[PDB]
Protein backbone atom coordinates (compact mmCIF):
# COMPACT_ATOMS: atom_id res chain seq x y z
CA UNK A 1 0.00 0.00 0.00
CA UNK A 2 2.77 2.00 0.21
CA UNK A 3 18.11 36.29 22.03
CA UNK A 4 19.14 39.37 22.92
CA UNK A 5 19.92 37.96 26.32
CA UNK A 6 21.78 35.30 24.87
CA UNK A 7 24.13 37.44 23.56
CA UNK A 8 24.46 39.77 26.55
CA UNK A 9 25.07 36.93 28.42
CA UNK A 10 27.61 35.60 26.51
CA UNK A 11 29.12 38.85 26.00
CA UNK A 12 29.35 39.03 29.62
CA UNK A 13 30.57 35.50 30.42
CA UNK A 14 33.04 35.32 27.46
CA UNK B 1 16.13 58.00 40.75
CA UNK B 2 13.43 55.74 43.26
CA UNK B 3 15.00 54.54 46.89
CA UNK B 4 13.85 50.68 45.98
CA UNK B 5 13.81 48.86 43.09
CA UNK B 6 10.17 48.83 42.65
CA UNK B 7 8.32 47.08 39.89
CA UNK B 8 7.16 49.22 36.62
CA UNK B 9 3.88 49.59 36.04
CA UNK B 10 2.87 49.51 32.61
CA UNK B 11 -1.21 49.01 31.65
CA UNK B 12 -0.61 48.46 27.23
CA UNK B 13 -3.95 48.38 26.09
CA UNK B 14 -5.33 48.90 22.48
CA UNK B 15 -5.93 52.46 23.29
CA UNK B 16 -3.37 54.16 26.27
CA UNK B 17 -1.19 52.55 28.03
CA UNK B 18 -0.59 53.76 31.15
CA UNK B 19 2.63 53.79 33.36
CA UNK B 20 4.53 54.73 36.26
CA UNK B 21 6.01 53.02 39.20
CA UNK B 22 4.38 50.51 41.66
CA UNK B 23 3.34 51.99 45.38
CA UNK B 24 2.27 55.12 43.41
CA UNK B 25 -1.57 56.06 42.97
CA UNK B 26 -1.81 57.15 39.51
CA UNK B 27 0.74 56.73 35.82
CA UNK B 28 3.37 59.02 35.57
CA UNK B 29 2.69 59.72 32.00
CA UNK B 30 0.15 57.81 29.20
CA UNK B 31 0.90 57.55 25.79
CA UNK B 32 -1.12 56.59 22.65
CA UNK B 33 -0.19 53.02 21.74
CA UNK B 34 0.35 54.33 18.60
CA UNK B 35 4.03 54.34 15.96
CA UNK B 36 3.28 56.74 13.86
CA UNK B 37 4.43 57.24 9.93
CA UNK B 38 4.82 60.11 7.43
CA UNK B 39 2.62 59.15 4.11
CA UNK B 40 4.31 62.19 2.43
CA UNK B 41 7.95 63.46 0.45
CA UNK B 42 9.47 65.32 2.03
CA UNK B 43 10.29 68.70 0.38
CA UNK B 44 12.73 70.98 2.57
CA UNK B 45 15.95 69.61 3.95
CA UNK B 46 17.73 69.81 7.32
CA UNK B 47 14.02 69.77 8.71
CA UNK B 48 14.56 67.18 10.79
CA UNK B 49 11.43 64.47 10.54
CA UNK B 50 11.37 60.92 11.78
CA UNK B 51 10.99 57.81 9.80
CA UNK B 52 9.03 56.22 12.93
CA UNK B 53 7.34 58.18 15.70
CA UNK B 54 6.07 57.31 18.95
CA UNK B 55 3.47 57.73 21.27
CA UNK B 56 2.07 61.28 21.97
CA UNK B 57 4.89 62.23 19.02
CA UNK B 58 2.60 59.92 16.65
CA UNK B 59 -0.38 62.25 17.83
CA UNK B 60 0.70 65.52 17.60
CA UNK B 61 2.51 65.07 14.38
CA UNK B 62 -0.17 63.33 13.33
CA UNK B 63 -1.30 65.48 10.05
CA UNK B 64 0.54 63.92 7.68
CA UNK B 65 1.39 60.53 9.56
CA UNK B 66 -0.52 57.27 9.23
CA UNK B 67 -0.98 55.80 12.67
CA UNK B 68 -0.94 52.30 14.03
CA UNK B 69 -1.86 50.39 16.61
CA UNK B 70 0.90 47.89 17.49
CA UNK B 71 -2.27 46.10 20.20
CA UNK B 72 -5.81 44.60 18.29
CA UNK B 73 -8.53 43.70 20.48
CA UNK B 74 -5.84 43.20 23.47
CA UNK B 75 -3.05 41.40 21.44
CA UNK B 76 0.10 42.56 20.29
CA UNK B 77 0.20 41.58 16.80
CA UNK B 78 3.57 44.32 16.09
CA UNK B 79 6.45 43.90 19.02
CA UNK B 80 8.59 46.10 17.35
CA UNK B 81 6.72 48.78 17.70
CA UNK B 82 5.85 47.77 21.09
CA UNK B 83 9.66 47.54 22.22
CA UNK B 84 9.55 51.47 20.50
CA UNK B 85 6.49 52.32 23.23
CA UNK B 86 8.41 50.16 25.68
CA UNK B 87 11.30 52.41 25.05
CA UNK B 88 9.82 55.62 25.05
CA UNK B 89 7.35 55.20 28.13
CA UNK B 90 10.25 53.71 30.20
CA UNK B 91 13.31 56.11 29.19
CA UNK B 92 12.15 59.06 27.92
CA UNK B 93 8.59 60.00 30.24
CA UNK B 94 9.08 57.96 33.16
CA UNK B 95 12.61 58.01 32.82
CA UNK B 96 13.80 54.84 34.65
CA UNK B 97 15.70 51.40 33.43
CA UNK B 98 13.48 48.41 33.93
CA UNK B 99 17.10 47.10 34.13
CA UNK B 100 16.89 48.04 38.00
CA UNK B 101 13.49 47.07 37.98
CA UNK B 102 10.66 44.03 38.35
CA UNK B 103 7.71 45.03 34.95
CA UNK B 104 4.25 44.12 35.66
CA UNK B 105 2.21 43.76 32.25
CA UNK B 106 -1.57 43.00 31.67
CA UNK B 107 -4.06 40.95 29.63
CA UNK B 108 -7.65 39.62 29.26
CA UNK B 109 -7.56 35.55 30.91
CA UNK B 110 -8.38 34.20 27.08
CA UNK B 111 -5.89 36.29 25.58
CA UNK B 112 -4.14 34.67 23.39
CA UNK B 113 -0.95 33.16 24.80
CA UNK B 114 1.55 34.93 21.87
CA UNK B 115 0.56 38.32 24.01
CA UNK B 116 1.86 37.32 27.17
CA UNK B 117 4.77 35.67 25.53
CA UNK B 118 6.01 38.29 23.45
CA UNK B 119 5.41 41.16 26.52
CA UNK B 120 7.97 38.31 28.49
CA UNK B 121 10.77 38.24 25.93
CA UNK B 122 10.62 42.01 24.71
CA UNK B 123 10.78 42.73 28.58
CA UNK B 124 13.39 40.30 29.27
CA UNK B 125 15.18 40.79 26.18
CA UNK B 126 15.36 44.08 25.09
CA UNK B 127 15.20 45.78 28.29
CA UNK B 128 16.37 42.88 30.05
CA UNK B 129 14.29 43.42 33.08
CA UNK B 130 15.54 41.22 36.30
CA UNK B 131 11.85 39.97 36.57
CA UNK B 132 8.23 39.97 34.92
CA UNK B 133 4.78 39.29 35.99
CA UNK B 134 1.52 39.36 33.74
CA UNK B 135 -1.23 40.01 35.58
CA UNK B 136 -5.35 39.51 34.77
CA UNK B 137 -6.67 42.50 34.40
CA UNK B 138 -10.10 41.45 36.43
CA UNK B 139 -7.78 40.87 39.43
CA UNK B 140 -6.31 44.18 39.06
CA UNK B 141 -9.60 45.85 38.60
CA UNK B 142 -10.67 43.93 41.89
CA UNK B 143 -7.94 44.95 44.07
CA UNK B 144 -8.69 48.67 42.74
CA UNK B 145 -12.00 48.61 43.88
CA UNK B 146 -12.05 46.87 47.25
CA UNK B 147 -13.04 43.27 46.06
CA UNK B 148 -12.66 39.72 46.26
CA UNK B 149 -15.60 38.65 44.85
CA UNK B 150 -17.66 40.33 41.78
CA UNK B 151 -18.07 40.20 38.36
CA UNK B 152 -15.54 42.07 36.31
CA UNK B 153 -16.96 43.65 33.60
CA UNK B 154 -14.42 45.50 31.34
CA UNK B 155 -16.25 46.38 28.45
CA UNK B 156 -12.98 48.64 27.08
CA UNK B 157 -11.09 49.67 23.90
CA UNK B 158 -10.24 46.18 22.91
CA UNK B 159 -12.41 43.38 24.05
CA UNK B 160 -14.97 42.53 26.64
CA UNK B 161 -13.90 39.74 28.93
CA UNK B 162 -16.32 39.57 31.73
CA UNK B 163 -14.86 37.25 33.99
CA UNK B 164 -16.59 36.29 37.62
CA UNK B 165 -14.25 35.82 40.38
CA UNK B 166 -15.24 34.51 44.06
CA UNK B 167 -13.00 34.26 46.81
CA UNK B 168 -10.48 35.61 44.77
CA UNK B 169 -10.53 32.41 42.52
CA UNK B 170 -11.43 32.17 38.66
CA UNK B 171 -15.15 30.76 37.54
CA UNK B 172 -13.40 30.42 34.00
CA UNK B 173 -16.65 27.99 32.91
CA UNK B 174 -18.63 31.20 32.91
CA UNK B 175 -16.75 33.64 31.33
CA UNK B 176 -18.70 35.08 29.19
CA UNK B 177 -16.26 36.83 26.72
CA UNK B 178 -17.43 39.14 23.62
CA UNK B 179 -15.84 40.45 20.76
CA UNK B 180 -17.75 44.16 20.87
CA UNK B 181 -15.40 46.90 22.21
CA UNK B 182 -14.94 50.66 22.46
CA UNK B 183 -13.02 50.83 19.01
CA UNK B 184 -16.16 49.52 17.28
CA UNK B 185 -18.16 51.87 18.75
CA UNK B 186 -15.43 54.52 17.45
CA UNK B 187 -15.78 53.09 14.17
CA UNK B 188 -19.63 53.39 13.98
CA UNK B 189 -19.32 56.73 15.54
CA UNK B 190 -17.07 57.29 12.14
CA UNK B 191 -19.99 56.31 9.94
CA UNK B 192 -22.65 58.04 11.20
CA UNK B 193 -21.08 61.11 11.62
CA UNK B 194 -20.12 60.74 8.05
CA UNK B 195 -24.08 60.22 7.46
CA UNK B 196 -24.43 63.94 8.60
CA UNK B 197 -21.98 65.18 6.47
CA UNK B 198 -18.86 65.14 8.02
CA UNK B 199 -16.78 62.28 6.89
CA UNK B 200 -14.58 60.70 8.88
CA UNK B 201 -12.23 58.11 7.00
CA UNK B 202 -8.74 58.89 7.52
CA UNK B 203 -6.35 58.54 10.51
CA UNK B 204 -6.42 62.24 11.31
CA UNK B 205 -10.43 61.96 10.91
CA UNK B 206 -10.35 58.84 13.15
CA UNK B 207 -8.33 60.33 16.15
CA UNK B 208 -10.94 63.12 16.13
CA UNK B 209 -13.66 60.60 16.15
CA UNK B 210 -12.37 59.21 19.41
CA UNK B 211 -12.30 62.45 20.71
CA UNK B 212 -15.75 63.06 19.87
CA UNK B 213 -17.07 59.89 21.71
CA UNK B 214 -15.10 60.47 24.87
CA UNK B 215 -16.34 63.86 25.51
CA UNK B 216 -19.98 63.73 23.74
CA UNK B 217 -21.19 60.03 23.94
CA UNK B 218 -23.46 58.23 25.90
CA UNK B 219 -25.36 55.38 26.69
CA UNK B 220 -28.72 57.07 28.57
CA UNK B 221 -30.68 54.61 30.83
CA UNK B 222 -33.77 54.27 28.62
CA UNK B 223 -32.32 54.15 24.79
CA UNK B 224 -36.01 54.25 23.06
CA UNK B 225 -37.00 57.00 24.86
CA UNK B 226 -33.87 58.82 24.65
CA UNK B 227 -34.09 58.48 20.84
CA UNK B 228 -37.97 59.39 20.76
CA UNK B 229 -36.56 62.91 21.72
CA UNK B 230 -32.92 63.24 20.43
CA UNK B 231 -34.43 61.92 16.61
CA UNK B 232 -37.73 64.74 17.10
CA UNK B 233 -35.56 68.11 18.72
CA UNK B 234 -32.65 69.57 18.07
CA UNK B 235 -32.67 70.79 22.02
CA UNK B 236 -30.38 66.78 22.65
CA UNK B 237 -27.39 68.28 20.06
CA UNK B 238 -24.15 68.81 20.93
CA UNK B 239 -21.60 70.83 19.35
CA UNK B 240 -18.19 69.56 19.13
CA UNK B 241 -14.96 71.98 17.61
CA UNK B 242 -13.08 70.33 15.39
CA UNK B 243 -8.90 71.34 14.82
CA UNK B 244 -9.48 73.12 11.71
CA UNK B 245 -12.29 75.61 13.20
CA UNK B 246 -15.33 73.24 12.13
CA UNK B 247 -18.02 72.75 14.41
CA UNK B 248 -19.98 69.19 14.10
CA UNK B 249 -23.10 68.60 16.21
CA UNK B 250 -24.28 65.02 16.92
CA UNK B 251 -28.04 64.49 17.84
CA UNK B 252 -29.41 60.90 18.38
CA UNK B 253 -25.99 59.48 16.64
CA UNK B 254 -24.53 61.13 20.52
CA UNK B 255 -26.02 57.53 22.00
CA UNK B 256 -27.00 55.06 18.92
CA UNK B 257 -23.21 54.78 18.68
CA UNK B 258 -22.68 54.20 22.47
CA UNK B 259 -26.05 51.95 22.14
CA UNK B 260 -24.32 49.25 19.99
CA UNK B 261 -22.60 47.97 23.37
CA UNK B 262 -26.30 46.97 24.52
CA UNK B 263 -27.25 46.53 20.94
CA UNK B 264 -24.62 44.75 19.14
CA UNK B 265 -26.49 44.42 15.59
CA UNK B 266 -26.02 48.08 15.40
CA UNK B 267 -22.54 46.79 13.88
CA UNK B 268 -23.75 43.43 12.53
CA UNK B 269 -22.48 41.61 15.06
CA UNK B 270 -24.36 38.89 16.89
CA UNK B 271 -24.26 39.49 20.30
CA UNK B 272 -26.75 39.43 23.45
CA UNK B 273 -24.62 42.74 24.61
CA UNK B 274 -23.24 43.54 27.70
CA UNK B 275 -25.51 43.50 29.92
CA UNK B 276 -27.08 39.96 29.39
CA UNK B 277 -23.38 38.57 29.57
CA UNK B 278 -23.01 40.22 32.65
CA UNK B 279 -26.08 38.76 33.62
CA UNK B 280 -24.86 35.17 32.48
CA UNK B 281 -21.31 35.65 34.02
CA UNK B 282 -23.66 35.78 37.43
CA UNK B 283 -26.11 32.43 35.77
CA UNK B 284 -23.26 30.23 35.41
CA UNK B 285 -21.54 30.28 38.35
CA UNK B 286 -22.81 27.89 41.09
CA UNK B 287 -26.08 28.74 43.01
CA UNK B 288 -23.63 29.30 46.09
CA UNK B 289 -21.90 31.90 44.54
CA UNK B 290 -24.52 33.74 42.43
CA UNK B 291 -25.82 35.70 45.56
CA UNK B 292 -22.57 37.35 45.93
CA UNK B 293 -21.77 38.26 42.21
CA UNK B 294 -25.49 39.64 42.29
CA UNK B 295 -24.21 42.00 44.79
CA UNK B 296 -21.24 43.19 43.60
CA UNK B 297 -21.06 44.05 39.71
CA UNK B 298 -17.93 45.37 38.86
CA UNK B 299 -17.91 47.99 36.61
CA UNK B 300 -13.98 48.59 34.67
CA UNK B 301 -12.01 49.21 31.70
CA UNK B 302 -13.09 51.84 28.89
CA UNK B 303 -16.96 53.26 28.03
CA UNK B 304 -17.43 52.80 31.71
CA UNK B 305 -17.28 56.89 31.55
CA UNK B 306 -20.33 57.22 29.31
CA UNK B 307 -23.38 59.06 31.26
CA UNK B 308 -26.21 56.52 32.18
CA UNK B 309 -23.94 53.33 31.94
CA UNK B 310 -23.50 52.00 35.62
CA UNK B 311 -27.41 52.76 36.36
CA UNK B 312 -28.01 51.11 33.06
CA UNK B 313 -25.75 48.46 33.93
CA UNK B 314 -27.42 47.82 37.24
CA UNK B 315 -30.98 47.70 35.17
CA UNK B 316 -30.44 45.48 32.75
CA UNK B 317 -29.17 42.93 35.03
CA UNK B 318 -31.36 43.68 37.73
CA UNK B 319 -34.36 43.14 35.62
CA UNK B 320 -33.22 39.78 34.64
CA UNK B 321 -32.38 39.07 37.88
CA UNK B 322 -34.80 37.36 40.70
CA UNK B 323 -36.96 38.85 42.43
CA UNK B 324 -36.09 39.40 46.37
CA UNK B 325 -32.81 39.34 46.22
CA UNK B 326 -30.56 42.78 45.67
CA UNK B 327 -28.37 43.00 42.59
CA UNK B 328 -25.88 45.87 42.78
CA UNK B 329 -23.35 47.38 40.90
CA UNK B 330 -20.02 48.98 41.92
CA UNK B 331 -18.86 51.37 40.02
CA UNK B 332 -16.27 54.30 41.56
CA UNK B 333 -14.21 57.24 39.82
CA UNK B 334 -11.42 54.43 39.50
CA UNK B 335 -13.33 52.80 36.51
CA UNK B 336 -11.05 52.41 33.80
CA UNK B 337 -7.92 53.39 35.87
CA UNK B 338 -8.41 50.14 37.98
CA UNK B 339 -6.25 48.04 35.86
CA UNK B 340 -2.95 50.29 36.42
CA UNK B 341 -4.05 50.78 39.86
CA UNK B 342 -4.19 47.16 40.72
CA UNK B 343 -0.59 47.05 38.80
CA UNK B 344 0.71 49.36 41.78
CA UNK B 345 -1.44 47.06 44.29
CA UNK B 346 -0.44 44.07 43.08
CA UNK B 347 2.78 44.73 41.96
CA UNK B 348 4.03 45.63 46.06
CA UNK B 349 2.14 42.76 48.20
CA UNK B 350 4.37 40.48 50.04
CA UNK B 351 2.27 37.59 48.79
CA UNK B 352 3.22 38.57 45.22
CA UNK B 353 6.79 38.41 45.49
CA UNK B 354 6.86 34.70 45.10
CA UNK B 355 4.97 35.48 41.60
CA UNK B 356 7.52 37.41 39.59
CA UNK B 357 9.02 35.66 37.22
CA UNK B 358 12.90 36.19 37.66
CA UNK B 359 15.52 36.68 35.48
CA UNK B 360 17.56 33.69 36.40
CA UNK B 361 14.04 31.19 35.47
CA UNK B 362 14.07 33.13 32.42
CA UNK B 363 17.16 31.95 31.22
CA UNK B 364 16.49 28.13 31.34
CA UNK B 365 12.77 28.34 30.01
CA UNK B 366 13.07 30.78 27.61
CA UNK B 367 9.57 33.78 27.57
CA UNK B 368 7.38 30.07 27.17
CA UNK B 369 7.93 30.45 30.86
CA UNK B 370 5.38 33.14 31.33
CA UNK B 371 2.95 30.21 30.51
CA UNK B 372 3.73 28.33 33.77
CA UNK B 373 4.78 31.34 36.76
CA UNK B 374 1.70 34.04 35.83
CA UNK B 375 -1.72 32.02 35.55
CA UNK C 1 39.48 29.23 45.89
CA UNK C 2 37.15 32.30 47.55
CA UNK C 3 39.30 34.63 45.42
CA UNK C 4 38.95 33.09 41.91
CA UNK C 5 35.02 33.00 43.05
CA UNK C 6 35.18 36.70 43.82
CA UNK C 7 36.93 37.85 40.93
CA UNK C 8 34.74 35.93 38.19
CA UNK C 9 32.26 37.42 40.15
CA UNK C 10 33.64 40.76 39.93
CA UNK C 11 33.87 40.96 36.27
CA UNK C 12 30.43 39.36 35.70
CA UNK C 13 29.10 42.59 37.40
CA UNK C 14 31.89 44.58 35.46
CA UNK C 15 30.68 44.23 32.41
CA UNK C 16 27.01 44.96 33.06
CA UNK C 17 28.46 48.67 34.74
CA UNK C 18 30.45 49.17 32.24
CA UNK C 19 27.57 48.61 29.93
CA UNK C 20 25.22 50.68 31.78
CA UNK C 21 27.48 53.71 31.49
CA UNK C 22 27.38 52.85 27.98
CA UNK C 23 23.89 53.51 27.50
CA UNK C 24 23.51 56.96 29.14
CA UNK C 25 26.94 58.03 27.00
CA UNK C 26 24.90 56.92 24.09
CA UNK C 27 21.96 58.88 25.33
CA UNK C 28 23.57 61.85 26.02
CA UNK C 29 25.23 61.67 22.51
CA UNK C 30 21.39 61.50 20.47
CA UNK C 31 19.63 63.89 22.70
CA UNK C 32 22.81 66.65 21.76
CA UNK C 33 22.14 66.01 18.47
CA UNK C 34 17.92 66.30 18.86
CA UNK C 35 19.32 69.50 20.30
CA UNK C 36 21.61 70.28 17.60
CA UNK C 37 18.51 70.18 15.14
CA UNK C 38 16.53 72.01 17.10
CA UNK C 39 19.45 74.73 17.67
CA UNK C 40 19.78 75.39 13.58
CA UNK C 41 15.86 75.73 13.56
CA UNK C 42 16.08 78.31 14.73
CA UNK C 43 19.53 80.03 14.14
CA UNK C 44 19.21 79.07 10.69
CA UNK C 45 17.04 81.93 9.06
CA UNK C 46 20.13 84.59 10.00
CA UNK C 47 23.05 82.31 9.13
CA UNK C 48 24.34 84.91 6.58
CA UNK C 49 26.91 87.37 5.90
CA UNK C 50 24.42 90.53 5.06
CA UNK C 51 24.06 93.89 3.70
CA UNK C 52 27.20 94.93 2.80
CA UNK C 53 27.37 94.82 -0.86
CA UNK C 54 23.81 97.17 -0.92
CA UNK C 55 25.76 100.40 -0.21
CA UNK C 56 29.08 99.26 -1.56
CA UNK C 57 28.12 99.21 -5.31
N1 LIG D 1 -16.08 59.27 28.37
C1 LIG D 1 -15.85 58.14 27.61
N2 LIG D 1 -16.78 57.91 26.63
C2 LIG D 1 -16.69 56.81 25.81
N3 LIG D 1 -15.70 55.88 25.93
C3 LIG D 1 -14.69 56.03 26.87
C4 LIG D 1 -14.71 57.19 27.77
N4 LIG D 1 -13.60 57.08 28.56
C5 LIG D 1 -12.97 55.98 28.22
N5 LIG D 1 -13.57 55.30 27.18
C6 LIG D 1 -12.84 54.43 26.20
O1 LIG D 1 -11.95 53.55 26.92
C7 LIG D 1 -11.12 52.83 25.98
C8 LIG D 1 -9.81 52.46 26.73
O2 LIG D 1 -9.99 51.18 27.50
P1 LIG D 1 -9.05 50.97 28.85
O3 LIG D 1 -9.57 49.86 29.66
O4 LIG D 1 -9.08 52.30 29.75
O5 LIG D 1 -7.60 50.55 28.32
P2 LIG D 1 -6.53 50.41 29.49
O6 LIG D 1 -6.79 49.27 30.56
O7 LIG D 1 -5.14 50.14 28.80
O8 LIG D 1 -6.38 51.69 30.20
C9 LIG D 1 -10.99 53.84 24.76
O9 LIG D 1 -11.65 53.34 23.56
C10 LIG D 1 -11.79 55.09 25.26
O10 LIG D 1 -12.36 55.79 24.15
Amino acid sequence: QNGKRQTEREKKKK
Amino acid sequence: DEDETTALVCDNGSGLVKAGFAGDDAPRAVFPSIVGRPRHQGVMVGMGQKDSYVGDEAQSKRGILTLKYPIEHGIITNWDDMEKIWHHTFYNELRVAPEEHPTLLTEAPLNPKANREKMTQIMFETFNVPAMYVAIQAVLSLYASGRTTGIVLDSGDGVTHNVPIYEGYALPHAIMRLDLAGRDLTDYLMKILTERGYSFVTTAEREIVRDIKEKLCYVALDFENEMATAASSSSLEKSYELPDGQVITIGNERFRCPETLFQPSFIGMESAGIHETTYNSIMKCDIDIRKDLYANNVMSGGTTMYPGIADRMQKEITALAPSTMKIKIIAPPERKYSVWIGGSILASLSTFQQMWITKQEYDEAGPSIVHRKCF
Amino acid sequence: RQLHARVDKVDEERYDIEAKVTKNITEIADLTQKIFDLRGKFKRPTLRRVRISADAM
